[PDB]
RNA sequence: GAGGGAACCCACU
């Protein structure tokens, strides 16, 4: 992130820790939903 | 004694259990919570408990021996908590994914595909017949959509009859063709492909998995979500009885003649199979003579593999696609396909022409002898046959090779069930 | 002499019927 | 032991607090039945 | 003064009828008219349409207050 | 365990009526014939001789259940006609073609027998 | 049972298909099932992961 | 084990034929010959006897208790 | 009264079979009529075995199933022969039932073949079908094996029992050209003519008859040898609308009490 | 501290469970083990060890 | 050497002469792996690119790479391989005649077959299992057709007239075991006929059916809550208390044989068989040779069931959507080839690799046979006589009756034994045990919301206690 | 009462704690007779 | 509000999921109330534009007067007010839904009753709900890790995941050539 | 009108 010419914005890892000590509880609580998701719908299927 | 045989008021009779008591109805595993649902009792005359066909797909549930377990609750309070919140109809929509559990399955499915076609015409007395088994009907014929030279009703009309209420949905049929909504056939069909519901009447389409099945959006969805949960009890009710007792008319087989392709499509799939042998061979022969450039992000093996993969891939998909081509409209692998009751297009595919890629840990056979796959290769034996494609299809049986490395790949499958069981209980449990 | 393809079959399952014979199927144990 | 008692899935919290073996049940195969209805289980005269 | 929904919820339903079933079916005096049923679950229901049923239902909230709220007061709309 | 008696499916036990008519309140001049004991046998045919009659608006049957041993025959007929006395008049023109068939069958094998 | 014929073995109350192989204990017939293991007195050369050593060869 | 007495699909009488199959199969003729001379037209009636296992025989060999 | 006015044309009247054909009647008529030759036609079959000795390798349920399956003659006897449910004796009288025994004994070192021979009855109208082809084997002895039983044939027909079915093979068949299209071939040519077919070779299927219904129906009604198959294809007439009769008298008693 | 199930109580259930039973063999390696490699059809198998015939379930 | 085999009785020619002669070798997996294996003689005699030119071993037969059970599979490599390790499972669960010297013998468990029939569809590794002399399974008449909803997800319709005939009737055989016991002076069981004011803490049974020597006799009917061994122990007016075995409940049957001798320790010992008669019934599990298992969903009698123009009903009806899923081609093909098989006279071949034997050469036999090449019939509708719009695939296929009846199965309990130590219901049937209403059963009630059924269940249901 | 030798194939009178040995050829296993009560099949 | 949603939906992901199906309503007022389409509607638009406002006004969430309560009642509703609005726009319900007075009054109350029956009912248990909800699709499931695993990875929080991995954006021109990149 | 537990194995969904 603290790299020249790399997006600070956009960048993220699909590490639930690093997520957490780099940019917190909400964001990883995003990425958790997002990693999540990604589970889930990978074949598909849908979760409310 | 007559004596120990008189009833105060505030006396309990244990009667035993009769028709219309409420129980609650479970199959192991418990995954969510519509595996376990309140059903109304009803005794009939063996061993057995009977289960209506919907019912089977929020239980996971066959028929293959399966048993499944029966509560009985044994006061009021329970009862009525199981009636108002654990009831079958109650339980049609899920709140995991907002769309129904359970459906029309596989022969009211086939035959509700084969019913709504454009060209099913009923006579008086099967349409009699028919509305004989319409719970829900209000005892009146609908003129039917022939009335000369012969009175002909549709299957059409007659699910229109079924539909309750004044359900409005459009849907599509799964052979719906991409490029003709933007056509000038867009509201009249030409393959009968755009399911439109208008009033609680079928106007147009033949339906399938994508109307009648557990989507979000489909036809028993819309009916719930107008009409409540025991006027789509009714619905599903009657779709199996309306759709079972016409298939008695129709009929619906299974044969090997539907495992048969014409000539001219074994002649296809003959050459598609040699000219993707000769493509691996021949970028065997670039990687030999050391021609074979790698791609960024991979050595060599890798390549060759992905390469070689990509060859077989599109081998395995034209021969599948020529599969489907053959195909009349009679064929019942494609009727059970397309309406989405059993089976797929690669199932089509394995049976009529080609069963494909043998993978073992999602690569291909490995060399478990000496740089063999089996010691009736020679060494270092790149090509499809040897590291597991198998290109004949099940109708013409497998060469003993390809039998014993479909027979590894079919043992990943088992295994793969067998050990994730486990972990995904223990998942469960611990999320709950 | 060479047995020919067409009495192949014929030859291998005689041949399978021999090893039956004798050894059976709970030789090992 | 007395914490072999109470531990595992066959203890006594597991095996038979969170869940145990209950009367008025009755177990089964099933088969099925087109002409019931979606909330209509078919039982046998011995169960009931 | 009273914040929860106006609304009857399926779980107070559910409690509400069979509680009110297990006492008509201990001869509790049956508010309705009944047209010669016999199932107290029936009489509850058609008590509950009638919105005639005895019973206040309290509502707990969190902070450790409660609402008390009539059947007939409620909406029933499931 | 559970398995009925085979005599179960044409001997009604007592107190089991055979047929039962009930007014069918939906639209009027129906009825509903319950035939206890018998199957698609005498439904089929009875269904199809009262499609025969111009005065049925309304003719079916069904077996509700196959573990049953029950028929329910729906017969709707014209206001100026009885279901009840469809259902009769079926039933007659039903006896009177078996009796005709009776009899034609036994000139037919006297004749075959004969040579 | 050894070396009668299947007349000696059927005038004995014994199946001639019976294929034998097993024991008869308290009245209970036990068939002894084939345990695989590793074979003995070969050297055989792995690769243990995660641990302190890169190969190791066992016999 | 012994033969049916009754063909299972259609119910001809298939128990009077089990001799008179092994017989006409004694005399050299083919299977299918033998299941023509004695009317077994349909092959419902043709898998009883073609398939029949006359394991009775084999049992009639052990020494009776009673 | 709209009653048809159906036709009979024997083709075939062997003491087997009978082929036959009936015309200008319903599709529903003519099923019955198949329904009740399989199900509904009574014949006398044996339904109560007490086993005295039995030293088979057969045990006794298995004999007395065999015996059951046995085909007993028929013709004017089950007519006259009433239903146990129907008669006034308390258990069995020769006015319901037809008394048989067995009592065989292998003494020989000859494999003796048990057969329907082998059973007596005390009735001369009511004997096994093969002892009036060879007999049908009940049970084979050997030395010091025995076999003494006491059965009771009963009036019944195939709807309770598949024991009192009398009719082998009911071959049905309308429409044989297939005009009506009540089945639609994929492929006409793949598909093998009928007996019945009236079309000629380069013909695969008839041309479609939009105003036709079924109304030519061909029988080969086969018998087991209970009965003679006239006596069956009369006997289901006759019950068929002894049914019809029945069913007018309770609608008639309906119609009246209301 | 020893190995269970060696010698099992032998099916007579039918007659091919009977020889299924007495050629049977046995990898000793724990059924709650997950790892998928012995589980799975070797190549080595061929000719020697039935492809299809393994149980399903743990084992 | 083929001609020296083929009069191995009479030559003494064998297969160690085979061996001697440096015709055949033993090759084992360590060796295999540097041999060059043609897998038919066809490698052999092969032209200018034979593949390789250095074969050193030759298959015998490839289809030998099966073991007993997955060798009466016709046509396996026409399957899908998990359907075969499904067969695989559910041959040793067929019930058909498991040994012959079964009426000497009393197992605890036996099951035997009426009418058990060779395969029409067999393959050539079956002559070396003896399946053609102790076969498991009957060829029945299975047409492939969705009639009436009643076989759906994967269920079948049986012919009732035909299970009235005997089709798939098998005999259960439990035996009992009970001896006398000297466990001390004092005390001796000994096998006696009891007697009410005698005997201590009855089981409120009859004791009629027994005989003097305390042993029930061969031939006498009996029923779940009947004593059929009589044995009383002394008590150290009820100087001896009743010990009798008991029959297990709802297994109702007759006493096929009893038998009296010694133990090792020279005590009396009395084991008794009891026979019961297993008519098919729905929910019977019933499997065809590919995998297909199904139980009994309906029996139709032959007039209710659809039938050919010959007046063939089927035997079994099957779904077709049993099928395509799971591409069980050699279901269809074993179908063909004993429809061909039966009408020719003849036992049909399905060896898994063998070109001798195809769909299209088994089409053109059955069409010399008067039927439709690819095994449809015009089937009519049994209840209207109505002609059946597709034409129905049928044909003999062999299915076999696997041990898993309903009637073994089918448990109910409505308050009964309990446990000592948690005072909660039993466990089995056997003991008239509860279900387990388990933690995941507790999770869905809790997620349903239903509290007064969880306390019901989990509270007064199973242990109320205060 | 009578019980039948396994072996030998003959009838025996065996009292109560008599050890149940045939006093033809001594063999230890023997069995009980066929009961003389009417049992009724249905010969379905 | 297109300014909030493209805020909220940055990938211009138009499918939602709300509470009341809002066109098939439209089409079912227009089915009952025998609405012809190509004739003019007696509906004001002003009628349209008051009508949301008191419908909008009466779909609560969050009940209250404080400016703690009015918030979290707009935000609880925000996107189905919008979609409310869009749907039920005065231009879009005259010229392309052509709804009558009765059939918009008729509207307004099915949309007020459906979405009071889509309120999550309090006792509803929504923890098991949601553990059974995302461990049922279990039973049914760059080399990085996903099924089963990765869920234990996640659910589990590993401090060695078997694949990690970042996914690195470019800024402006490195993000448009190769080389750079 | 109902007196063992434990261990192991096989099997079923
Ligand atoms: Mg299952
Ligand atoms: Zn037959
Ligand atoms: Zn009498
Ligand atoms: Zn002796």
């Amino acid at each position: 992130l603290s790299e020249k010419d790399v997006d600070p914005v956009r960048t993220t890892s699909n590490d639930i820790v690093e997520i957490f000590t780099v940019l917190g509880i909400e964001a990883v609580r995003k990425a958790l939903e997002r990693e999540l998701y990604h589970v889930i719908s990978f074949d598909g299927s849908y979760v409310n | 004694k007559p004596s120990d045989l008189h009833l105060q008021t505030g006396y309990k009779v244990e009667r035993h259990m009769c028709d219309g008591d409420i129980v609650i109805f479970n199959r192991q595993p418990t995954l969510h919570k519509m595996s376990m649902m309140g059903h109304r009792v009803r005794i009939l005359p063996w061993s057995t408990f009977r289960l209506n066909l919907s019912v089977t797909t929020p239980y996971n549930a066959d028929f293959d021996g399966d048993e499944m377990n029966l509560h009985l609750p044994q006061s009021l309070e329970t009862r009525a908590e199981i009636q108002e919140l654990a009831m079958v109809p109650r339980m049609i929509v899920t709140p995991q994914s907002n769309r129904p559990v359970m459906g029309i399955v596989q022969d009211t499915l086939t035959a509700v595909r084969k019913f709504t076609k454009r060209d099913v015409f009923l006579e008086r007395g099967e349409v009699m017949n028919l509305l004989m088994f319409l719970s829900t009907w209000d005892g009146k014929v609908p003129q039917p959509a022939i009335l000369k030279p012969r009175p002909l009703w549709t299957g059409k009309q007659i699910f229109s009859l079924i539909i309750p209420g004044h359900i409005n949905c459009i849907r599509t049929h799964s052979t719906h063709p991409d490029d003709e909504d933007s056509g000038p056939y867009k509201h009249i069909s030409p393959g009968d492909t755009k399911v439109v519901v208008e009033n609680g009447e079928l106007i147009m389409g033949i339906l399938c998995k994508k109307s009648l099945g557990t989507s979000a959006g489909s036809l028993v969805h819309i009916s719930y979500l107008e009409m409540g949960h025991d006027i789509t009890r009714l619905f599903y009710s009657n779709i199996q009885t309306v759709i079972n007792n016409w298939l008695l008319i129709e009929g619906h087989t299974i044969g090997i003649g539907d495992s048969i392709a014409d000539s001219k499509t074994y002649q296809d799939i003959q050459n598609t199979i040699k000219k993707a042998k000769q493509d691996v061979i021949e970028v065997i022969e670039k990687a030999h003579n050391n021609e074979l450039e790698p791609t960024p992000g991979n050595t060599l093996r890798q390549t060759f593999e992905n390469q070689v993969n990509r060859i077989l891939n599109d081998a395995r998909d034209k021969t599948g696609s020529s599969a489907q081509k053959s195909l009349s409209e009679y064929n019942n692998f494609k009727s059970m396909v397309v309406s989405g009751a059993k089976g797929s297009k690669i199932n089509i595919s394995q049976v009529i022409a080609v069963v494909g890629q043998q993978n073992v840990e999602g690569k291909r056979i490995p060399f478990g002898f000496k740089h063999r796959t089996l010691p009736h290769f020679i060494k270092d034996d790149y090509g499809p046959e040897s590291r597991g494609f198998v290109e004949n299809s099940y109708l013409a049986g497998l060469t003993p090779t390809e039998f014993f490395f479909h027979a590894m790949g079919g043992r990943e499958g088992l295994i793969d069930t067998a050990v994730k069981t486990a972990e995904t209980g223990y998942i469960q449990r611990r999320l709950i | 002499d060479e047995i020919t393809p067409d009495l192949w079959q014929e030859a291998c399952w005689i041949v399978i019927s021999s090893y039956f014979d004798e050894k059976g199927l709970v030789r090992q144990q | 032991s007395l914490k072999q008692r109470l531990k595992g899935k066959e203890g006594r919290v597991r095996g038979n607090l969170m869940g145990k073996r209950v009367d008025f049940s009755a177990r089964t195969v099933i088969t099925p039945d087109p002409n019931l209805s979606i909330d209509q289980v078919g039982v046998p005269r011995s169960i009931a | 003064k009273r914040i929860t929904t106006p609304y009857m919820t399926k779980y107070e339903r559910a409690r509400v009828l069979g509680t009110r079933a297990l006492q008509i079916a201990m001869c509790a005096p049956v508010m309705v008219e009944l047209e010669g049923e016999t199932d107290p679950l029936l009489i509850a229901m058609k008590e509950l349409k009638a919105r005639k049923i005895p019973i206040i239902i309290r509502r707990y909230l969190p902070d450790g207050s409660y609402e008390d709220w009539g059947v007939d007061e409620l909406i029933i709309s499931d | 365990m559970n398995a009925p008696p085979a005599f179960e499916s044409f001997l009604l036990f007592e107190g089991e009526k055979k047929i039962t008519i009930n007014k069918d309140t939906k639209v009027p001049n129906a009825c509903l014939f319950t035939i206890n004991k018998e199957d698609h046998t005498l439904g089929n045919i009875i269904k199809s001789q009262l499609l025969k009659d111009p005065q049925v608006l309304f003719a079916g049957y069904k077996v509700p259940h196959p573990l049953e041993h029950k028929i329910i025959i729906r017969v709707q007929t014209t206001p100026d006609y009885s279901p009840q006395e469809a259902f009769t008049n079926a039933i007659t023109d039903l006896i009177s073609e078996l009796s005709l068939l009776e009899e034609r069958f036994r000139v037919a094998i006297k004749d075959k027998q004969e040579g | 049972l050894n070396g009668l014929t299947d007349r000696d073995l059927c005038e004995l109350n014994e199946c001639p298909l019976d294929p034998g192989g097993y024991f008869i204990i308290n009245g209970s017939e036990k068939v002894l099932i084939a345990q695989e293991k590793m074979a003995t007195n070969t050297v055989y050369v792995f690769a243990k992961k995660d641990s302190k050593y890169a190969y190791t060869g066992e016999c | 084990m012994i033969i049916p007495v009754r063909c299972f699909t259609c119910g001809k009488i298939v128990g009077n034929k089990w001799e008179a199959y092994l017989g006409l199969l004694q005399a050299e003729y083919t299977e299918g010959d033998a299941l023509d001379a004695l009317g077994l037209k349909r092959y419902c009636c043709r898998r009883m006897l073609l398939a029949h296992v006359d394991l009775i025989e084999k049992l009639l060999n052990y020494a009776p208790l009673e | 009264p709209y009653a048809n006015q159906p036709t009979v044309r024997i083709t075939e009247l062997t003491d087997e079979n009978v082929k036959f054909i009936i015309e200008n009647t319903d599709l529903a008529v003519a099923n019955s009529i198949r329904r009740v030759f399989i199900a509904e036609v009574p014949i006398i079959a044996i339904d109560w075995v007490q086993i005295d000795a039995n030293s088979s390798v057969l045990h006794d349920e298995f004999i007395a199933h065999r015996l059951g399956l046995i085909p007993l003659t028929s013709d004017d006897i089950v007519d006259k022969l009433q239903y146990s449910r129907d008669c006034t004796c308390e258990e069995f009288c020769p006015e319901c039932s037809v008394e048989f025994t067995l009592d065989v004994r292998c003494n020989e070192d000859q494999t003796r073949h048990v057969t329907s021979r082998d059973l007596i009855s005390n009735s001369p109208r009511v004997i096994p079908v093969t002892s009036r082809q060879d007999d049908i084997l009940i049970v084979k002895l050997r030395k010091g094996q025995e076999l003494r039983l006491r059965a009771y044939a009963k009036k019944g027909f195939g709807k309770e029992h598949a024991k009192w079915n009398p009719t082998a093979g009911v071959a049905f068949e309308y429409d044989p050209d297939n005009a009506l299209r009540h089945t639609v071939y994929p492929k006409p040519e793949e598909w093998p003519k009928s007996e019945y077919s009236e079309l000629d070779e380069d013909e695969s299927q008839a041309p479609y008859d939009p105003n036709g219904k079924p109304e030519r129906f061909y029988y080969n009604v086969e018998s087991c040898g209970s009965l003679r198959p006239e006596t069956i294809v009369l006997s289901a007439l006759s019950g068929l609308k002894k049914k019809l009769s029945d069913l007018q008298t309770q609608l008639s008693h309906e119609i009246q009490s209301d | 501290q020893a190995r269970a199930g060696v010698s099992q109580v032998l099916n007579r259930l039918t007659f091919a469970s009977t020889l299924s039973h007495l050629r049977r063999l046995n990898s000793p390696i724990g059924r709650d083990g997950k790892l998928a490699k012995p589980r799975q059809l070797h190549n080595t198998l061929w000719g020697m060890v039935c492809p299809a015939e393994t149980p399903e379930g743990h084992a | 050497h083929i001609d020296q085999l083929k009069e191995r009785e009479y030559n003494n020619y064998s297969w160690q002469d085979l061996v001697a002669s440096g015709v055949v070798e033993y090759i084992d997996t360590l060796e295999e792996e540097t041999v060059m294996l043609a897998m038919t003689p066809d490698d052999l005699q092969e032209k200018e690119v034979a593949y390789c030119s250095t074969y050193t071993h030759c298959e015998i037969h490839p289809s030998m790479i099966l073991g007993v059970c997955a060798s009466i599979i016709p046509f396996p490599d026409h399957n899908q391989s998990p359907r075969n390790t499904y067969q695989s499972a559910m041959g040793k669960q067929a019930m058909g005649v498991y040994i012959t010297n079964f009426h000497v013998r009393m197992d605890t468990l036996a099951h035997v077959l009426y009418y058990p029939q060779k395969p029409l569809v067999t393959t050539r590794s079956m002559e070396y299992l003896r399946f053609r002399e102790l076969p498991a399974g009957i060829n029945s008449i299975v047409a492939i057709a969705s009639y009436t909803g009643y076989n759906q997800e994967d269920s079948v319709i049986m012919n009732r007239s035909a299970v009235d005939r005997g089709f798939f009737r098998s005999v259960f055989y439990r035996s009992y075991k009970e001896q006398e016991s000297k466990k001390g002076f004092d005390q001796e069981e000994v096998f006696e006929k009891p007697t009410r004011e005698t005997c201590q803490g009855m089981r409120h049974a009859i004791y009629d059916k027994l005989d003097d020597d305390g042993l029930i006799a061969p031939g006498v009917r009996v029923s779940g809550d009947d004593v059929i061994i009589g044995k009383t122990v002394t008590l150290p007016r009820y100087t001896k208390r009743d010990c009798s075995t008991f029959l297990r409940t709802s297994e109702t049957g007759i006493v096929d044989q009893v038998m009296v001798t010694l133990n090792q320790e020279g005590y009396k010992f009395c084991k008794i068989r009891v026979r019961s008669v297993r008519i098919p019934q729905i929910g019977d599990k019933f499997a065809s040779r590919h995998g297909q298992k199904g139980t009994c969903g309906i029996q139709y009698r032959q007039e209710d069931m659809p039938f050919t123009c010959e007046g063939i009903t089927p035997d079994i009806i099957i779904n077709p959507h049993a099928i395509p899923s799971r591409m069980t081609i050699g279901h269809l093909i074993e179908c063909l080839q004993g429809k061909v098989s039966a009408n020719k006279g003849e036992i049909g071949d399905a060896t898994p690799f063998n070109d001798a034997v195809n769909v299209q050469k088994i089409s053109n036999l059955l069409s010399d046979y008067g039927y439709h090449l690819r095994g449809n019939e015009v089937l009519y509708n049994g209840f209207t006589g109505r002609k059946i719009t597709s034409q129905i695939f049928i044909g003999p296929t062999y299915y076999q009756r696997l041990k898993h009846m309903v009637d073994d199965k089918i448990h109910s309990r409505a308050r009964g034994p309990i446990q000592i130590l948690n005072r909660q219901p039993m466990e089995g049937r056997s003991r008239d045990g509860g279900l387990r209403f388990g933690e995941m059963e507790r999770d869905c009630q809790i997620a349903h919301g239903a509290a007064q059924f969880l306390r019901e269940r989990l509270f007064e249901a199973s242990d109320p206690y205060q | 009462m009578i019980y039948i030798c396994g072996e030998c194939h003959t009838e025996n009178e065996i009292k109560s704690r008599d050890p149940i040995r045939c006093r033809e050829c001594g063999y230890r296993i023997m069995y009980k007779k066929r009961t003389k009560r009417l049992v009724v099949f249905d010969a379905r | 509000d297109r300014e909030v949603l493209r805020v909220i939906f940055p990938t211009g992901d138009s499918k939602v999921v709300l509470p009341c199906n809002l066109l098939r309503m439209i089409w079912n007022a227009q089915k009952i109330f025998h609405i012809n389409p190509r004739l003019p509607s007696d509906l004001h638009p002003i009628k349209v534009v008051e009508g949301v406002k008191e419908l909008s006004k009466k779909l609560v969430i969050v009940n209250g007067d404080d400016p703690l309560s009015r918030q979290a009642q707009e935000n609880a509703t925000l996107l189905f007010n919008i979609h409310l609005r869009s749907t039920l726009c005065s231009r879009r319900m005259a010229e392309e839904f052509r709804l009558s007075g009765e059939a918009f009054d008729w509207l307004l109350g099915e949309i007020e009753s459906k979405f009071n029956q889509a309120i999550a009912h309090p006792g509803e248990m929504v923890g098991a709900l949601a553990a059974q909800s995302l461990g049922e699709p279990a039973t049914q499931m760059k080399n990085v890790t996903l099924g089963v695993p990765r869920l234990k990875e996640l659910i589990n929080i590993s401090k060695k995941p078997k694949t990690p991995s970042l996914t690195v954006f470019l800024l402006g021109q490195s993000a448009r050539d190769a080389e750079r990149a």
